[PDB]
Parts: C-alpha cells; structure tokens; sequence
C-alpha cells in the first residue's frame, strides 16, 4: 500500500544539462532493459542522487582530516 | 595504605550494587508531625538527647 | 509480598502493634482485642471513612 | 594498584618536524638505550615539555625586567 506523496517539482535531464562530472563514469553503470523510459528515468534520478550525497560525505570526511599540521611547520620558513 | 584517590573513587563506585542509608539522613526527611507519628518509632527510639 | 509488607509496615504501622486484631497464633481459634494499656478518654470510637 | 588516566591526544613524533631549534643539542643527550620504544617516545615527549618550560621560564625572566636606563639614555641622545 504505498500511496506515496507526490513528487517533488524538478528539472527534467539534469544529466545531460550538464556536460561532464566525475561521477558519470559510476552513473552509466545503470542501464534500461525492461522497464518503460519514465520508471527509469525516476530510478536514475535518484541514483544520481545517491552518487551526489555519496560525494558529499567522501568530501566531509577529507575536511574533517586535511591539516596538514606537518606542511605549516615545514613550508613556513 | 596508598595516597591516590583515583583507585578509592573507582574502587568505591565501580560495583555498587547496594545503597544504605545513614540514620541521621533519614530524620531530616520527615516534618515534625509525620515524624511524631508512631509508625516512626525507629528513629524516636533514638533521639533521647 | 515485598510492597505489601511495607505498607502493612507504613500504614499505621499494623504490624508490631496499633492494631485492632490480634494476627499472632490464632490458628483459626479466637478472635481478641489488642494494644490500649490506659486510656483516659472513654470508650473508642470507630470511625469509618 | 595506582592507575592514572589516560594521555591525552597529541601529535606524535613533534621532534621530527622541528629541526635546528636550540634546545636539540641538550635534547640528543638523553639516551633511550634499555627501554622499550613507546615509553621511550613517552618519557621524551615529558623531557621535551620540561625542557620548553625550562626555556620559558628563563626567557620570562629575561622579559621581567624593563625600561632600561642606559639603553633609553643612549637612544634618545
């Protein structure tokens, strides 16, 4: 009984409105076999999504650990 | 025996399963009029002075 | 029959005294008066609740 | 059985990073030779903070005193 809410008003093809990011390689792994264009269009979106958040967080993480603290004693004279 | 307190605090609260009261602890949780009550006899039976 | 011995023991303090029947070795065999050594008012009055 | 705290986090090795700073010299002089290598990094980690304060403390006192006479005297002539 999923009913769901209504999805949220978004732009279609955001994948190709943009020309390039590293995460596309990853992101043509997902192919359309059986399913109708617009059901996979939906799964696509949010495996972008995932790949996005996935992102996000690898980022937070170096943020969290990228000082250096040896580089300002060495690179400082 | 030995000076440090870190081993007395630890070994007093590490396993402290059980927690008694002192007597004196207990008088000053009643009012004078539950205190008189005599259902109270055990610690009337100590204040003779 | 924890909780209920600490309210026999709270309540009015029923056991060990001030209480009207007698719980000790009956036996199914009398039934008695207890407590009042000397009473100076006159005869108690019940009064119920 | 005394059991002290923990330590506390510190960054690990600092007389790596710092080289030529005056207080090696007498720093090389302790030697680790018995001990096991942790507590030896340890015992030198607490040498190292003796020694910094050592250095502190006569560069305090070398602060105390002020508005020389003669320095004043001669600058300003």
């Amino acid at each position: 009984m999923a009913r769901r809410l209504p999805k949220p008003t978004l732009q279609g093809r955001l994948e190709a409105d943009f020309p390039d990011s590293p995460l596309l390689p990853k992101f043509q792994e997902l192919n359309q076999n059986n399913l109708p264009n617009d059901v996979f269009r939906e799964a696509q979106r949010s495996y972008l999504v995932f790949l996005t958040s996935q992102f996000c967080y690898e980022e937070y993480v170096q943020r969290t650990f990228g000082v250096p603290r040896r580089q300002r004693a060495i690179d400082k004279r | 025996n030995h000076m440090n307190v870190l081993v007395i605090v630890d070994e007093f609260y590490d396993n402290k399963y059980a927690a008694p009261v002192t007597d004196i602890a207990l008088k000053c949780g009643l009012p004078t009029e539950d205190f008189l009550h005599p259902s109270n006899y055990d610690l009337l039976r100590l204040e003779l002075h | 029959q924890q909780v209920n011995d600490y309210i026999k023991a709270k309540v009015g303090a029923q056991r060990n005294g001030t209480l009207l029947r007698d719980p000790r070795t009956y036996l199914a065999g009398m039934t008695n008066v207890n407590g009042a050594p000397g009473l100076c008012h006159g005869q108690q009055a019940t009064c119920e609740i």
